[PDB]
């Protein structure tokens, strides 16, 4: 046989150099298997040395691949070239700064996630003692919203967080939501400030994209929401102390 | 100093336009436009009533135009999709275990339905029957 | 980096009444715009039912009074609260956008409230 | 060069890494501890894990069970005083991953659930559903946020450790978004860099798992242990090398060649099972290294199936069903949906033996300790005498909490009792870093660094595989040496600074080479078969306590060669024979 080849526009940008990002073009040979991982991977190899992108497990269970696909927030990994035959456009992801090629600043996303103190608070329990107890339905509680790879493709999918760099955004929100719904934690009251805070839940409209493009299917937009539903309850109890 | 130079992409004001999600988003929010004229023209209806059979006349004729009745028929169109469209997402304030899952949404969003659905009757009924 | 101490949103409760507003209309809006909007003006129904006389005698009944009143106010600190996300996602610009907005909404409340109670 | 001052210095955020940079915050609240990696930390290959971690737990099991498992799975190559130490702290450091809110799946009672991995016949293996070493890996990133001790240099390449008078002194690292060199100093430093997997042209490795941290060690006369013994798991898919879990064959699928026929009864491990009731030891639960040189005498006889990505036999999963699979193996139904075009409930998964975990490593002590006064390992990347010449199915992921706590706190000891080194010698050795790294950047002659790992790991392949023979491994040896001359004529066309890969994963590559090196030395001197480490050629295909119940040791000398010298091995309470 012969393997199809494919034309690829991968948008570079070289900060010593460029003054704006540039779309350069690659024909890639390809297959029913071949991802857009194996065809960064290629292009290095063979066609441009300089090609800088981010990636590890090759599985879509790490999350350092995400890049916009022709508009899309995805995972080069989970992308495969076959659906792609009339045209793939390859640019950094998006609503984070473009450092170099593919690689985009994670920074604000790593700083909201450590903001909400994604950890178990005030339980004084020790491992001499065995483990809590906790059923599957208090597990089925938060569990979803416990697989989170921290790929930042949410971020990419929110206008909001386009529109407003300050938004802790869904990711960080539904970390938050993660041990706020753990059985085992408590210290929800040390996290609602951020919740409560205008660049918390509050940023949030309701776009929805967020969940759709989550590749590991944690559903962000729904931890939002119950979010403001929390945030609401611990306004009301605020207003009710006069102590 | 850094040989770094980070470009940050503008964001304008057609963003929604782009990608038919956005555009969907967008249209949910444009409900909101004729729901606030409905509620406009209650309340002139409602003080068209309260100053007699004159106004209440006027009102009426008003609503036959027949711009407005296009109007209404938009309206109309809106309110229906305002009421797919919530009933899509209230069910995501949720977090209800059934069984050691976590349930829904198509548990509720069928009950609001049937909720709409009663409610349109006993109303339409009530409102001409009599 | 991040706001350590951030100020709590007032949004909860323009939230609340946007959701309470969001249900309200979800529900009763449909039959109560083909009721004024379509049914009446064009003549479609029974007899004398959606005449003056009857119109008034539910008004000014009590259930009515309180009745028409949420049916005017509920949906518009619904619609008002995503006019004021629209402009936002519009990137127009609105001075005291907070304050128009959420004070239309609380005027017009106020001039339904009269309305309800007779003028 | 900036300079930054640290108590400790740990190079590597994975399972290990991580835990002991806790645990060293734990045993010293007024620590400065910087914890390393050229990846956010969830990056890590750790992340990937979806069978399980070991730890004794039901009432009829005992520590000197998994004691036993471990000592005759590592075909008695283990340090018996340390797998005794190891056991005994598993079950500490699973509750404490529990109280740090890990999500371990349960009983209905809501104690944690256990179920069977390694071949071990009381099951032990704690599970998170099937994504154990994400949460194992995201519960201890997260839980290491609340320790301001702990100074994170995220994306920062460590080139080389700082050694004088025997005494580690510290490390030189690039900043890779700025391209910029970074001294830390530290007169402990720990080594949590992952296995070498990557040296191979298939594996289950993440792109990461290059060897980094055996190589820097090597380079300062620290000798890297057992390297031979390589483990391959026996069901990866074809192509990508992707892991396709164990617990596919725990909930009762079968391995059948291209007359559908379960071959494994006719290699030792019959009868055949009926569908539903899968024993273990029988089948497709039989001894790992009889699966995966199973489908070698199946390759033999052309009773596999050809595709275009390789030679394979079927994992064949249709006869579970729904439920099952939903709710024990949803992730494996993406996978093979995603990379191999297969819907597991409509169709059979083509699968292959696949390189997988690096039992060998750096050489340390009970303490986690290297010949190098301070220096430390820990994990994949280091040699404790844990695993022998095979390693037990979740034994590596307890590992990881077991060790990385114990290397945590004894490389705060050290740090406190360590006193001054002289300051001349070791700016001297930094700079020795940042000029090396100058020679590699102007050095040329327009070979392509990727050909080179390409052939790598083709030459890992064919010498180093399931079975070995003379022949080939010397193939390999040859073949490695004519790479390391070439690697010499490299040349780095991409000379940026912002995110510059093309270095990086070429300087990866070097230190690859000498891995994959003394992997290759270590198994041609090894004249018997021994777990991992099988040979066909005729003297060599059995095992030998008389010769070679013993370690392997790499040195690699300043001339470029590949020295081995040999070990005894700690035996305690269970001899062989
Ligand atoms: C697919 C798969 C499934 C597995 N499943 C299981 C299981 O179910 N049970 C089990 O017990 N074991 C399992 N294993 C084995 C086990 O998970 C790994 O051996 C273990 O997680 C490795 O952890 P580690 O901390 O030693 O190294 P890693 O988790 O690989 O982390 C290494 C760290 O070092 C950093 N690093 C490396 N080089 C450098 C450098 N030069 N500069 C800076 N940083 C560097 C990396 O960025 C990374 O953070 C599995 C392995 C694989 C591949
Ligand atoms: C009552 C409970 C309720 C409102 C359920 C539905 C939740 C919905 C539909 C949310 C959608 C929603 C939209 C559309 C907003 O514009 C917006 C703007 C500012 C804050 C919050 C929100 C918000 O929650
Ligand atoms: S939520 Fe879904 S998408 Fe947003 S980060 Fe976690 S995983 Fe990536
Ligand atoms: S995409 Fe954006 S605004 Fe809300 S629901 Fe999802 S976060
Ligand atoms: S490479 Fe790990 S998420 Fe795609």
């Amino acid at each position: 046989a012969e393997m199809k080849n494919l034309k690829i526009e991968v948008v570079r940008y070289n900060p010593e150099v460029d003054t704006a990002p540039h779309s350069a073009f690659y024909e890639v040979p390809y297959d029913a298997t071949t991802s857009l991982l194996d065809a960064l991977g290629y292009i290095k190899d063979n066609l441009a040395p300089d090609l800088s992108y981010r990636w590890s497990c090759r599985m879509a269970i790490c999350g350092s691949c995400g890049m916009m696909v022709n508009n899309v927030p995805k995972l080069a990994c989970k992308t495969f070239l076959r659906d792609y035959t009339d045209g793939m456009k390859v640019e950094a992801l998006a609503n984070f700064p473009i450092e170099r090629d593919l690689v985009v600043d994670m920074t604000h996303f790593i700083e909201s996630l450590e903001a909400i103190k994604p950890y178990i608070i005030g339980n004084s329990r020790t491992a001499d003692q065995g483990t809590n107890i906790q059923t599957p339905a208090q597990m089925a509680k938060y569990h979803q919203f416990s697989g989170c790879i921290n790929c930042g493709l949410c971020y990419a999918a929110c206008p909001q967080f386009g529109l407003n760099p300050e938004f802790i955004g869904p990711a960080a929100i539904t970390l938050a939501h993660r041990y706020n719904e753990d059985s085992r934690d408590h210290g929800k009251k040390e996290r609602m400030a951020q919740l409560n805070s205008q660049n918390g839940v509050w940023s949030c409209t309701f776009v929805g994209y967020c969940s759709e493009v989550c590749p590991k299917h944690v559903d962000p937009a729904a931890a939002i929401q119950q979010g403001k539903v929390e945030s609401s309850k611990d306004f009301l109890i605020a207003t009710l102390k006069p102590r | 100093t850094t040989k770094r130079k980070p470009y940050v992409r503008p964001m304008t004001s057609t963003w929604w336009k782009k990608l038919p999600f956005y555009r969907f988003y967008m249209l949910r929010l444009g409900t909101a436009v004729p729901a606030v004229w409905f509620s406009i023209e209650l309340i002139f209806g409602l003080f068209a009533l309260k100053n007699g059979p004159e106004a209440w006349a006027g009102f009426v004729d008003f609503l036959q135009n027949p711009v407005i009745v296009i109007i209404n028929l938009i309206t109309l169109a809106a309110a229906l999709l305002h009421t797919k469209t919530w009933f899509e997402l209230a069910p995501k304030a949720a977090n209800i275990i059934v069984k050691d899952e976590k349930m829904g949404p198509e548990p509720i969003i069928k009950s609001l339905w049937a909720v709409t659905v009663v409610a349109t009757i006993v109303i339409l009924f009530v409102a001409l029957y009599w | 980096m991040i706001n350590p101490n951030p100020k709590r949103s007032d949004e909860p409760v323009f939230w609340g009444l946007f959701g309470a507003g969001g249900m309200w209309s979800a529900i009763i809006a449909p039959v109560m715009i083909l009721l004024v909007g379509i049914l009446l003006p064009l003549g479609l129904f029974p007899g004398d039912a959606l005449s003056y006389e009857r119109v008034l005698a539910f008004a000014q009944s009590f259930i009515g009074r309180v009745f028409l009143f949420l049916m005017i106010v509920l949906p518009l600190w619904c619609g008002l609260h995503r006019m004021h996300h629209a402009m936002h996602d519009l990137k127009i610009h609105v001075p005291a956008g907070k304050w128009v907005f959420y004070g239309l909404a609380a005027i017009l409340t106020v001039v339904t409230l009269i309305g309800v109670v007779t003028i | 060069m900036q300079t930054f001052q640290a108590d400790l210095a740990i190079v590597g955020a994975g399972g290990a890494g991580l835990r002991a940079a806790i645990a060293a915050a734990q045993a010293n609240p007024n620590a400065k501890i910087a914890l390393i990696s050229k990846v956010y930390p969830m990056r890590s290959h750790t992340v990937a894990a979806e069978g399980g971690s070991a730890a004794v737990a039901q009432d009829h099991d005992s520590f000197e069970y998994h004691f036993h498992d471990t000592v005759a799975g590592g075909d008695w190559l283990c340090e018996q005083d340390v797998v005794d130490y190891f056991v005994h702290h598993c079950p500490t450091e699973m509750t404490q991953l529990e109280l740090w809110g890990c999500p371990w799946s349960r009983r209905p009672d809501g104690s944690v659930n256990v179920r069977r991995f390694g071949g071990m016949k009381i099951e032990r293996t704690w599970f998170a559903a099937d994504k154990t070493g994400f949460h194992m890996l995201h519960t201890l990133f997260q839980t290491s946020l609340q320790f301001p001790q702990i100074q994170r240099f995220d994306e920062h390449f460590v080139l080389d450790i700082l050694v004088d008078d025997g005494h580690v002194r510290g490390l030189v690292a690039m900043n890779m978004m700025e391209g910029t060199l970074v001294q830390i100093r530290a007169n402990a430093v720990v080594m949590a860099t992952g296995g070498a997997g990557r040296v191979y042209r298939y594996n289950t490795n993440g792109g990461i798992v290059t060897g980094d941290g055996m190589g820097m060690a090597l380079s300062h006369g620290v000798p890297l242990r057992d390297m031979e013994f390589v483990q391959y798991h026996p069901t990866g898919l074809p192509g990508s090398g992707i892991l396709m879990t164990e617990g596919c064959r725990g909930e009762g699928g079968i391995l059948v060649n291209k007359n559908g026929y379960r071959y494994l009864q006719d290699y030792g491990m019959g009868p055949e099972t009926p569908l539903g009731e899968p024993k273990n030891k029988y089948m497709e639960l039989g001894p790992r290294d009889k699966v995966s040189q199973a489908f070698w005498h199946e390759w033999r006889k052309g009773n596999t199936i050809s595709t275009p990505r390789g030679d394979v036999v079927y994992l064949d999963l249709r006869h579970l069903g729904e439920k099952k699979l939903h709710e024990r193996l949803p992730f494996i139904c993406e996978l093979a949906k995603a990379y191999v075009g297969v819907d597991p409930v409509k169709e059979p998964i083509p699968v292959r033996p696949t390189a997988h975990y690096t039992m060998g490593g750096i050489e340390t002590d009970q303490n986690c300790e290297t010949r190098i006064k301070g220096l430390f390992a820990v994990g994949e990347c280091s040699s404790v005498g844990l695993h022998g010449a095979n390693r037990l199915g979740s034994n590596s992921l307890a590992e990881l909490v077991v060790f990385g706590r114990l290397a945590g706190e004894q490389a705060t000891e050290r740090a406190a009792t360590a006193g001054n080194g002289n300051e001349a010698a070791i700016e001297a050795q930094a700079a020795g870093v940042e000029q090396r790294l100058k020679d590699l950047v102007n050095q040329d002659g327009g070979e392509n660094w990727a050909k080179i790992r390409d052939e790598m790991g083709l030459a890992m392949e064919e010498g180093c595989g399931i079975y070995r023979t003379p022949e080939l491994m010397q193939k390999t040896i040859d073949k490695l040496a004519e790479l390391q001359e070439r690697f010499k004529r490299v040349r780095i066309t991409d000379t940026s600074s912002v995110f510059n890969t093309d270095l990086l994963y070429t300087i990866e590559l070097g230190h690859g080479l000498n891995v994959a090196e003394c992997m290759a030395h270590s198994a041609m001197a090894r004249k018997e078969s021994r777990g991992a480490h099988q040979r066909l050629d005729e003297g060599c295909t059995e095992r030998d306590d008389v010769n070679f119940l013993k370690h392997t040791l790499a040195f690699r000398d300043a001339d470029g060669t590949t020295r081995l010298e040999y070990s005894d091995v700690k035996i305690t309470t269970l001899p062989p024979a």
